[PDB]
């Protein structure tokens, strides 16, 4: 009846982005 | 919206270049070009001759 092992950098940029741009809700 | 995107945008490009320089320093060019400062997300500087 996959990851090309570059998230060890792009992740940092996102953190730098989040740390600099908090959500407004 | 434009300010936030432009920044992130202008930061991923900078990283692309630093990676390339380091990779080149190994294979072909080698100990003839040097990095002197890389604070991430803002700027880098290279030395030659």
């Amino acid at each position: 009846f996959s990851s090309i092992f570059q998230r060890q950098r792009v992740d940092a940029l996102l953190l730098d982005l989040r740390q600099k741009f908090p959500p407004k809700f | 919206m434009y300010n936030c995107l432009h920044s992130f945008c202008l930061s991923l490009q900078l990283e692309v270049l630093h990676s390339q320089t380091l990779m080149l320093i190994r294979e072909r060019w080698g100990d003839l070009v040097q990095v002197e400062r890389y604070h991430a997300g803002k700027c880098l500087s290279l030395s030659v001759w």
